[PDB]
Order: structure tokens, then sequence, then C-alpha cells
RNA sequence: GCGGGGUGGAGCAGUCAGGUAGCUCGUCGGGCUCAUAACCCGAAGGUCGUAGGUUCAAAUCCUGCCCCCGCAA
RNA sequence: UUAUUGGAGGUAGAGCACUGUUUGGACGAGGGGCCCCGGGUUACCGAAUUCAGACAAACUCCGAAUGCCAAUUAAUU
RNA sequence: CUGGGGCGGUCGCCUCCUAAAAGGUAACGGAGGCGCUCAAAGGUUCCCUCAGAAUGGUUGGAAAUCAUUCAUAGAGUGUAAAGGCAUAAGGGAGCUUGACUGCGAGACCUACAAGUCGAGCAGGGUCGAAAGACGGACUUAGUGAUCCGGUGGUUCCGCAUG
RNA sequence: CGGAUUGUAGUCUGCAACUCGACUACAUGAAGCUGGAAUCGCUAGUAAUCGUAGAUCAGCAUGCUACGGUGAAUACGUUCC
RNA sequence: CUGGUGACUAUAGCAAGGAGGUCACACCUGUUCCCAUGCCGAACACAGAAGUUAAGCUCCUUAGCGUCGAUGGUAGUCGAACUUACGUUCCGCUAGAGUAGAACGUUGCCAGG
């Protein structure tokens, strides 16, 4: 439990230094990891569905939640109870086995890696990738099939400020 | 001068009686012209009357309309028996009740104002006066 | 993130089933609190707000080391002797606006053996 | 979307009439309501 | 047809004559009455205006 | 976590030879496993980093 | 009016036809199960574009010289152009699988609605397509295995014993699809006068031999 | 025209007033929607009647300041 | 105000009963010919007036709007 | 019939708290015509927000007088 | 029927307003729907709370789906409108068939015929641990007299007796 | 298979190869599976195919002019164009 | 005083600021059996108490939003007397808005201190 570890003693150290909190419960934490896929491409056909629904399994060990529409629009043409494709929740150490799986692993296999944006925080300490190359994943085995379709994770935390996001992050190792 | 859309185009035609509900006290500019009678008050007439003014006046001047016709008014083709439902729309009124003011004006003397809302009461169905502000 | 308050929660849940079951002097109800330590418990006439009797996992020869379950049928047997006498024979079980399965459960089971039939 | 007539798989009387979509629920269908003279609730088909 | 179960003594050809027939019967009988109906329309749409 | 939908993931143990970045995580691959870029290896994260007018004066 | 059904119009969603030397070669299949030579050791060739029947009686082995096309190779030699598409003269759908859609799209990769529209030009309604296989008609079990085997990607077509239940008015649609594609196309059929349109390779086996002329007569 | 139909009344209100002595399964108030709820032995119809069930003395009443109810109350 | 219609350039089917937009003439390029016409071979040309909904699917059903034809006024 | 008490109900009025209508302003949310990817505009401003003033049988945050229904009450009839 | 008749329109039912704060109230007064639907969109037990805006994010109005914050109702309530529902009557899940039998004090409306509500008793039950809920649906339309004939059942008669 | 196109690097000529020469090496590797209605040439060392040479010319030829190598098929016959 | 739980039209609320904790309640440690999530022990539930008052909770102050809200006066109006005027006169009731102002809850039962 390396990164939890990691985390308890020498992260909550520093920021705890930086910060200035009167205690540790102050201090933020990650609650989830969300995946999304969000795919309008079922619509035509529904052998993308669980196409998509199979590697967001093999990618985060755990089935996924098929999302749904609620509302129908025309252009679309996407009506209340066609799937959209699904996402995934993800807390535990589950949580921080992705976090490693990603940061030490696959955003190092980025095509032009510069960084990481330091813009795409909502707001209140929350932040997303846009991830455009899914294979970057191993298991995925890109000769069977080709369309990435992209993704999209969602890092949500217990912090106020995007500056408390924005150093706790750096103490992961996220750019 | 008319409204875009309108929910009900057959609505009972309004009450006459009584005072103001409001739009008594000169509130843009500083002269007003104020009814003393009750009429209904068209498109027609209020474009008529603010072409007196405008033209009476050089480009030197701000007019306020205070009042607009919501409520449309009908009246059955010619040479028709009685009955046989409701009529189409010919207009639109604003009803007038003593004490409102119909058009205010800022961008003047007292005088060039005396005389443009002179001019616009002789193309309403109304008697009126002359306001200033209050205190 | 904005945590969010079970209490709160469970006392929304608690007056949707206090709009059907209230309670009499001819049959009172169990009223049910729960806590991440343990269980007060009383039972009470709502025509007039008299608790009629009480008892509590925290201040009694009922508390022990155990904040097992087994506390909370304690707690059930204990109203059912202390209500016994005062001539109560039946009752509308409150869940609390909890749920029926654990701690809740037990002390309902320990009343119904304990005399206490509803 | 018809008028259905139901009847007890032991006697053989209606005892009930309902509806039921011809689509939807196409197949003789099937369910317990008590019948009158058994005095007991039994599995009614339909006919 | 549609549940409906005609009859026809003869031979495959017989049906396939007699159905020909009733066909053409019925497309005629068709025509027959469109015709009729847009001719008195029209009628009443004269006497109308006069 | 329920039985009957999620498939196997059991513990692994990642490497990235190029410098032998060896890190224990979780994932579903069946325990000795490759790396080949990764936060020591890569030219951001190890800070390194690999003209006509120049090719002009060569000649 | 009666209201009349559209007319049974088939389709195939595309060919794109290269037409080369040779489609199928084979030489020397030994035909037999076992005790019994069903046929005769022989070759065979098909090439571009091939009308391609065979004619035989009862219990000759048609069947088995299909099977022999669409699995094994003794004596055969097949190229990665030729995508089959096979129909049995058994179902070969899944009986309750459980819509006409499921079973049709596990082998197409098509839209929603051209596939509803191709059932729908077979007359199978916008409520029909749910329907089970295994309720089905004869017929139109016969024409939804027709569907998937076209939709199938294919460019050879294997027709065991088409035409067998259909009616008389989507036979006349099949034998002009059939005249009309651009591509190959292999099957069995007791009716040489719906063969008189199709073939072009005409084949007979008997009295455990083979003969393969070309042409009708 | 395209209009000129209407349907019947259906005489919803009141039907017993208030400090009035009112025997059991006694329509009170009847209405479409809980305009006013039940309260204590009053029971709402299907078609939201509301029916006193003993026999007692109506009160119309507050239940938070846009909602009523009503109360048969016994009487000795 | 009432009633019918608007589908490649022209005229017509298809709308009733929703399932891949069709017919004749024409247009364009090429052929034949001393050249043009005819004729032969290919190809374009159609948000089915428009804007909204229903539908897996709209020329098709429903809504709204702009024109066209008669009647009237 | 009146006195008293209580009660149901949404009218005249009034108001804009929703539904729709509407004036003049302050910003604008970003488009559009036009000029040279970006940037302009004596302009629509679809909107959002906000200040002030206004419209309503089928709007109401509010809400009369009367009328009504009754009362273990009194009086006159 | 009818601001003469006639044409045009309408004829029965449901909901608003006219309708004058009980109820009721007309007109060829104004606006709209109905002649169905649902074996779950019923019953019950558990749980959940929306729409919309700002922001962050791939296929980009970032409108598809996601994450957060705001947001008390502007969503949804099968379907017209009104009255109501967020202590849910709205949305999901599990089990079932009370969309039961015989009735029914007392009431509303009411010319009549009809229509509506209905506790409660008994029988035999589904759900819930129990209390208890349940004689369809958030409510109000979604219908058609008698004669006649058809079908089934029956401790009913059966032209002297059977 | 074919070798178009494009990228880079080079060689020769020249007063200088952007417009605008040829050539090379590497990289890439398009269209094209023997052509519709129509239509051309050829009767023998011809047709067909493979190379070579030369004038113009600093340099540039799939063209023109000329050379050889291999080497056919058929001509019933004049009914038709 | 804390906690539980009822009652009253938010005068009770929203908002901001500040404060407290091992005796409560909380967050909190984990999925160990009951139990559970169209996926996750987030929730539900359970074995717990190493840890922290940050948050939820509760308490104090403030009248910015919301709520309540007079008197006086006004519109309106039953009735009466005059008259037909887009009405007036007399009496009785009596708004709505607003203005001053109220208010940052109060009690009832029970277990603890
Ligand atoms: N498993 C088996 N065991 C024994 N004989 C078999 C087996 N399978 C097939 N056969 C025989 O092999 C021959 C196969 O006949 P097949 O179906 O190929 O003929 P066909 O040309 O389709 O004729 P038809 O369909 O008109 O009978 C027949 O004799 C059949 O009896
Ligand atoms: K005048
Ligand atoms: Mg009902
Ligand atoms: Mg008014
Ligand atoms: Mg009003
Ligand atoms: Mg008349
Ligand atoms: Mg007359
Ligand atoms: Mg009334
Ligand atoms: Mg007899
Ligand atoms: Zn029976």
């Amino acid at each position: 439990n390396r990164l939890k570890e990691k985390f308890n003693t020498e992260v909550t150290e520093n920021l705890m230094k930086k910060f200035n909190y009167s205690s540790v419960m102050e201090v933020p934490k990650i609650d989830k990891i969300v995946v999304n896929m969000g795919v309008g491409d079922a619509v035509q056909n529904s052998k993308v569905l669980d196409n998509a629904v199979e590697e967001l399994e093999l990618i985060t060990g755990q089935k996924p939640l098929v999302t749904k529409a609620k509302k129908s629009i025309a252009t679309f043409r996407l009506r209340e109870g066609m799937p959209i494709g699904a996402k995934v929740t993800l807390r535990g150490e589950r949580m921080y086995e992705f976090l490693d799986k990603l940061i030490s692993v696959s955003l190092p296999r980025v095509r032009d890696f510069q960084g990481v944006s330091k813009k795409a925080f909502d707001g209140r300490g929350n932040y997303t990738l846009g991830v455009k190359e899914q294979l970057i994943f191993p298991e995925i085995d890109y000769d069977k099939v080709s369309k990435v379709r992209g993704m999209d994770i969602v890092i949500v935390t217990t912090a106020n400020t995007d500056e408390e996001a924005r150093e706790l992050l750096a103490n992961f190792g996220m750019p | 001068l008319l409204p875009k859309r309108v929910k009900y185009r057959r609505q009972h035609r309004p009450k006459t009686t009584g005072r103001s509900k409001g739009g008594n006290y000169v509130t843009f500019g500083e002269f007003g012209l104020q009814a003393t009678t009750t009429s209904w008050i068209t498109s027609r007439q209020i474009e008529s009357a603010r072409i007196a003014m405008t033209r009476y006046m050089k480009r030197g001047g701000k007019v306020w309309i205070k009042i607009f016709p919501h409520t449309p008014y009908t009246k059955k083709p010619l040479e028709v028996r009685m009955g046989a439902g409701k009529g189409a729309v010919e207009g639109w009124i604003a009803v007038v009740k003593p004490g409102r003011i119909l058009f205010e004006v800022a961008g003047v003397s007292e005088e060039v104002a005396r005389e443009a809302l002179r001019l616009a009461s002789h193309k309403l169905p109304v008697k009126t006066k002359f306001v200033k502000r209050e205190e | 993130i904005s945590k969010i308050d079970k209490n709160k929660v469970r006392l929304k849940r608690h007056a949707r089933v206090r709009t059907n079951l209230s309670g009499t002097a001819e049959k009172p109800r169990l009223n049910v609190y729960r806590s991440n330590k343990h269980i007060y418990a009383q039972i009470i006439d709502d025509n007039k707000g008299v608790t009629l009797a009480q008892a509590s996992s925290k201040d009694s020869d009922i508390a022990t080391t155990a904040t097992k379950v087994e506390l909370a049928t304690k707690v059930g047997e204990a109203i059912a002797k202390k209500a016994a006498d005062k001539g109560i024979k039946e009752i509308v079980f409150d869940r609390g606006g909890y749920l029926y399965h654990g701690r809740v459960k037990a002390l309902a089971e320990a009343a119904r053996e304990s005399g206490l039939e509803f | 979307r018809v008028n259905v007539t139901l009847a007890c798989t032991e006697c053989g009387d209606r005892n009930y009439i309902t509806t039921k979509n011809k689509r939807n629920n196409p197949e003789r269908v099937e369910m317990k309501k008590f019948c009158s003279r058994e005095n007991k609730q039994t599995l009614h088909r339909e006919t | 047809d549609e549940g409906r179960i005609t009859e026809y003594k003869g031979n495959y050809s017989n049906y396939v004559e007699q159905k020909e027939l009733e066909r053409h019967r019925e497309e005629l009988e068709y025509e027959k009455y469109e015709k009729e109906k847009k001719r008195l329309e029209k009628a009443i749409n004269i006497k109308e205006q006069k | 976590m329920k039985q009957g939908i999620h498939p196997e993931y059991h513990q692994v143990i990642f490497l990235d030879t190029t410098t032998n970045f060896k890190f224990l995580s979780g994932s579903t691959k069946t325990p000795v496993i490759r790396l080949d870029i990764s936060s020591d290896s890569h030219p951001f994260y190890t800070g390194r980093q690999k003209g006509r007018v120049e090719r002009f004066n060569k000649k | 009016k009666r209201n009349e059904l559209p007319p049974l119009k088939m389709d195939l969603v595309n060919l794109e036809s290269v037409k080369n030397r040779t489609i199928i070669r084979g030489e020397d299949v030994s035909g037999t199960i076992e005790g019994r030579v069903l046929w005769k050791a022989k070759s065979f060739s098909i090439r571009g574009g091939d009308k391609m029947a065979i004619i035989g009686s009862n219990g000759t082995g048609k069947t088995t010289f299909i099977k022999k096309i669409v699995h094994g190779n003794p004596g055969i030699s097949l190229s990665p152009s030729v995508k089959i598409g096979y129909f049995s003269q058994k179902i070969d759908t899944l009986e309750l699988d459980k819509s006409i859609l499921e079973n049709v799209q596990s082998s197409s990769q098509q839209n929603e609605t051209l596939i509803r529209t191709i059932l729908a030009r077979m007359h199978f309604f916008r409520d029909d397509v749910y329907k089970p296989i295994s309720v089905l008609s004869g017929g139109e079990r016969v024409k939804v295995a027709l569907t998937k085997v076209f939709l199938s990607e294919v460019n050879t077509l294997v027709l065991d014993q088409p035409t067998n239940f259909l009616d008389m008015e989507a036979i006349e649609a099949f034998e002009s699809l059939l005249k009309e594609y651009n591509g190959s196309i292999i099957f069995v059929s007791h009716d040489r006068k719906f063969i008189e349109k199709v073939a072009t390779r005409i084949m007979t086996i008997d009295n455990k031999e083979i003969k393969i002329f070309d042409g009708t007569y | 025209t395209k209009n000129g139909r209407d349907s019947e009344s259906k005489r919803l209100g009141a039907k017993r007033a208030d400090g009035q002595f009112v025997t059991g399964g006694s329509i009170l108030y009847r209405q479409r929607g809980t305009k006013i709820y039940p309260g204590e032995n009053v029971g709402r119809g299907g078609d939201d009647t509301l029916f006193a069930k003993i026999d007692g003395v109506v009160k119309f009443e507050r239940k938070g300041r846009d909602k009523k109810q009503v109360s048969v109350y016994a009487v000795a």
C-alpha cells in the first residue's frame, strides 16, 4: 500500500507545513476517480457499446455502469433510455492503483507530453483528463480493433482551492 | 405599435370606471401629459401624437411613451346579422383613466414642451393637462 | 466535496414513517435512536408527548465492553422488563427511519421474546 | 387490447372478466383469484 | 388471404384465372365509384356557386 | 465487490528495465511485468530533452 | 382497394467485384463417409463471376461437397479473397435468440435502419423483427437466413437448397437477384426451370462420378 | 364555429359546515386533489372526497400556511 | 375567409396503408457524320417548398409558416 | 330576521412573487453584414443579469365588503 | 337547434374562463380534449429526489454521456385543462395479484332512470419483522337504456306422470 | 506487379537549372487486374516485339530520321461497307 | 446545559463571522461474518476506537436576503338618498402595498451533568 502510506506520511507532512493547517483533518484527499466513455455511435450500431464496455472492464478491473439518456435530442437522435456508453467509479486501493498505472506508466506513453494542463479545474479543486489514445493502457491489444474512442477521467477531491489541488497532485507526480 | 405575441386574441373589453392603478407620477422626464378623462387609445393615435411632438421638436429632444396597447378589440365583418361567434381583430388599445401619464418629455424647455404636448393632446380622444415633476 | 448528514437523511425518513404511525397510551411507539457507539431507546405516547419508558446502552448495568449487537438485544430486554410492569402489552415499532436488519432488528426480537409481544 | 374471461382450473367457473393486450400478453393468461365455490384462492386461466 | 379461406373448384390454373378476373372486376368497380364521386362533388361545387 | 461480474484482478510488479523502475500494483495481465517508458525514463519527468542555416553553413 | 403489400425486393449491400482469374480450385477430393464412395476423387475450379449450379438426385452428396468447400482442405485450394456466405439445408440460425435483429446483426455490421429496412422489404414489419426465430414459418426462416448471409461481408455465396419453402413471388426476386449478382454463387436446387435464368457452369453428380459443363441448353 | 361546449358541473365544495354535527360516512368536502387534507376520523376517498368515519363535530383546521385539514371530533 | 396543391429544367407516378425517389422528354461529355438532327455509350441533376415534433425508419403521419390555382371578398 | 362566534371560498381592489405582455436605461453572450487568422462596427441585439415604471377573464406573493353553511346561545316573529 | 329560414356549425361526455370569493347559472361567447391506455404505468415493502445555469473535460452550442457547486420547484406526474403531489400521488428495485367474493350504516348530486363517495362486518389472502396497507391507476372523461338473440353455470319451473 | 507523386541528399552542363534541364541514391509507392459506343495499322523477313545510331544540340527526345536481332497468323473469296 | 422525541403559521429560516469536544454526536480504522450497491464497503450494514475538532453537530453576536407586521390614510364595498354622470352625497365595514417596528425561536416528556 505504498501510495496510501506515501500520502499519509510524506505528502501530508509537506502540504500541512506548506499551507499551515490547524489539523490533519483539514487535509484534502481523493474521494473518487470517475471514468467515462460517452459514445453516441450506439444509435448507429450497438456493437460499439459492448466493445467499449469490455475495454472499460479490462482497464479498471471492475465492470462498468452503463449510462443512459434522460432527455431526447433530434440532432443526435438520442432518446430516453438509449445508452451513451458508460462510466466507472473507483475509490479505495483501486483508486491508487489506477493513479499509479497512469502516472508511472501511461502518461509517459503520451506521444507529445508537454507536462499537462494547469487550468483544468472546475473551480473547487477537482480535475479532468480528456484522454485521446485509449490504447495507452496495455490490455486493449489494439490489433483486434482500432477505435480508441478517447476517454474521460475525473479525479475528485476534498480540497477547496485549486491551489491545494495542484500541490497535492504535484506530490502525487502529475504536472 | 403592437405586441409580438399574445395568448388570447379575443379578450373581454376592459373596464373604464375608477382611476389609475398607476402611471400617475411623472418619472423619467421633466414634463408630461396627464389625462383628465377616460377613453381608449390606439396604436394609430399614439403614432400620430408621437410624430407630432417629434416634428415640433428638433432632433434635440427625448420622448417616453408610457402606455402600450396590450388589449386587442374586435369588430365584425360588415353587413352581418348578430351572433355567430366573435369577430376578428382590427386594433389594439390601451385604456386610460384620469391621472395617468401618457407621454413624458425631457430634453427641452417648458414652453417647447407645452406646445408639443398641446399639439399631441389634439390627436387623442382625451382631455389632458400639462404636468411637471413633484418635490 | 460536501459530506452528507446521515442523521438528517434518517430524520427525513423518520417523518415519512411517522406520517403513518403515531402511537397512543393504548399502544405507544418504541422510539429507537442509533449512534456509531451505541443505542438509545424510549417508549412514548404521542397524544401528549409523555415518554412512558426508556433504556439506553450508555448509563446502566447493561453497559459492557461489547458494542456488538448483543448490547442492542440487552437494551431490548431492559425496556421489556421496565415496561411490562407499566401495563404495556402491545406497541407500534418505530423503525426510526433506520433499516430493520441489524441492531434495530436485534432489539425488536429481544422485545418480542421478552413478553412485549407486538 | 381485448376482453378476457377467466376460469378456475378445478371447477371451470368463470368468476371474473378483465382485459388484456393480445400483443403484449398474448398467451393464455393465468392468475390466482378467489373462487367462490371452493372458498379458496385458486389459479384461474383464461378461456 | 387474411384468415379468410376462399374455395375454388378446379386446378391452380383455375385459381389464377378466377383471381385474375376478380382483381379486375374489383379495380373496375373502384374506378367507377371514384369517377362518380368526383362528378357529384363537382356538381355540388357549381350549384353552391350559383 | 460482487461475484460474477468482475474479471480476475491480482497483484503485479511492473518494471521499466530502461532504468529498472521497479514498481508494484494490480492489473489484469496474468507476476513479472515490463515497462518501456516511465517517470524515471521519460524526457519530461526526467528533465532531459534530446536548422536550414546551420545546414547551409555546413557546405 | 385491397391494401396490397409492396413486392419482394432482395438486396446485396455491395460487392466490390475483382473478377480475378480464379476463386476456388481443388484436386482429387476423395468423396466418402465410410464404406461408401459417394463420389470419385475429382478436381474442380471456379472463376470470377460464376453462377455455378449443382444437380443431383437424393443421397448423392451435394451437401457434403458443399461442406468440403466450407470446411477442411482435402484436395482443395482456396484464397483469402473469397468469404463464403453459407446458407444451409438446415436452419443455421439461433432458434430462441430473442430477435431476428440479434440473430442477424450477429454476423453483420450495418445500421439498424438499413437492416430493418431490408427486413421490411422481406415483409418483417416494425413489431415483427423482435419475434423469436423458432416461432416463425419456414419460408420466413429461410428469408432471414438469406438476409443474415447477405449482410455478412461476403463475395461468394454457397446455398444448399434455397428456394425450398419460399413462395412463388419471392423465388422470382431471388431468381433475378442471382441472375444480376456481379459475383460468384454456388448452390444446389432441383428446379431446372429456376436454373434456366441462373446457371453458367452447370454440374451433374450421378453414378458415383461427376461431370461439369458450361451454359444452359 | 369551433367552440361552444362545456361540461356538467360537479357540485364541489363544503357540504357540512364547521361546528356542525355529522354522522358516520358523511361527505364534508368534495374536491379534486387535496385542496383540503384529512384530519382525525376523516378519510380521503379515491376521488379525494372527505368523509367522516365516526359521528361527531366538524372542525376545519390549519396544517402550515398553505395546507388545511378537517377533523371530526366526538362530543359529550 | 373556404377548398385543393408545391417531387431534378418541363409534365406525371409514388402520400390513402410510413421501409434505400421512380417514368418520358430534356441537360452535360463522348461517339457516328463533310457538319447539324436523329441514333449509340456514359454521367450529372432532386434538404420531395420550408421549420418543428412522433418513429429504428418520413415525400409519406401531426404541427407551424411562405407561395401557386380557383371561388369568393 | 337580527346580535354573537366559527368556518369554507380567491371576487372588486391591489400587486408582479410565477405565466405571458411591455417601456426606457446600465452591462452584455456571442453571433451577423462588411474589411483586412485575429481584429474592428454610430447595428439585431436571440438571450442572461440588473435599476425604474407599467398590462391581464382564462397570472396571483396577497386579499375585502357582501352573500353562504351552521351553532346545546339570546331577542323579535 | 338557430337574432326568419337556409348554407356553414353543432347535437353525447370531460376540464378551464364568462360565473358577479358557497353551490348553481345562459348565448351560434371564448380556448382545448374524449370514444383510449397499463399485466404493470396496478397492490405492497424498501430506497431515491428533479429540471435548468456556471465551471472542468475527446467525437464539441463542452446542449449526447460525466464531475462538482448553485438551484424549493420552473422537471416529471401515460394522455386535454384545472386542482393537487417534492413529509411525495414523481423515479428505481424485490415479492405478488385486493384490477377479490357477499354486502353496506350514512352521505353528495338528483325531476326520473342513472351517477358518485363510503367507513365497517364476514370469508379467503399478497406484501411487510410488525403496526398496518390493499375492493385498481394523483383526481376528474375514456361511454349506450329496453326488447331481442348468442355462450356458460344452476341443491329453479317444466301444462296428467316421468 | 506497376513506378506516378512527393521528401531529403547529391552529379553534369552552363553566367545561372524557382518559374523551367536532364540524371542518380535513398525514402514513399498512387491509378491501373487488359478497356463502352466506336475505331486504327498491317499481306512477309512485313505485322509484332528488343535494342542501337544520328541531325538539331553547351545541356535536355516517350518525338523525328535510320539500323539491325527474333519472327508470325491468314487470305475461303468478292455477297456486303 | 447536552442528547433523544413531540407541539406551534420561518417572529423559528438563509447568510456572514466566531467558538467547543474522549462523558455525547461526529468525522474516522477496515470488509472479518449478517447485509449491500444496473460498478465501487461512497452509501447501506457490521468488528471497531488508533486518531481529529477540519467538517457535520451544537452555542454566541450581527438585521444583508427571506418571514411576520401595526396606527393613520387610501382604493374598494353591503346599505341608504340624489341622479344617468366613464357618477356624486351619508353611514358601517375594510384592503393590498408600504412606513415605524417585531424577530437570529419558544415550550412539553424522558435519560444524563
Ligand atoms: N452420418 C452419416 N452416417 C451415414 N450416412 C450418412 C451420414 N451423413 C450423411 N450420410 C449419407 O450420405 C449421403 C449424403 O447425402 P446429401 O445430403 O449430401 O445429398 P443431397 O445431394 O443433398 O441429396 P438430397 O438432399 O436430395 O437427399 C446420403 O446417403 C446420406 O444418407
Ligand atoms: K381631443
Ligand atoms: Mg379511482
Ligand atoms: Mg382586476
Ligand atoms: Mg382576475
Ligand atoms: Mg340565420
Ligand atoms: Mg332578423
Ligand atoms: Mg361560484
Ligand atoms: Mg309433462
Ligand atoms: Zn373453482
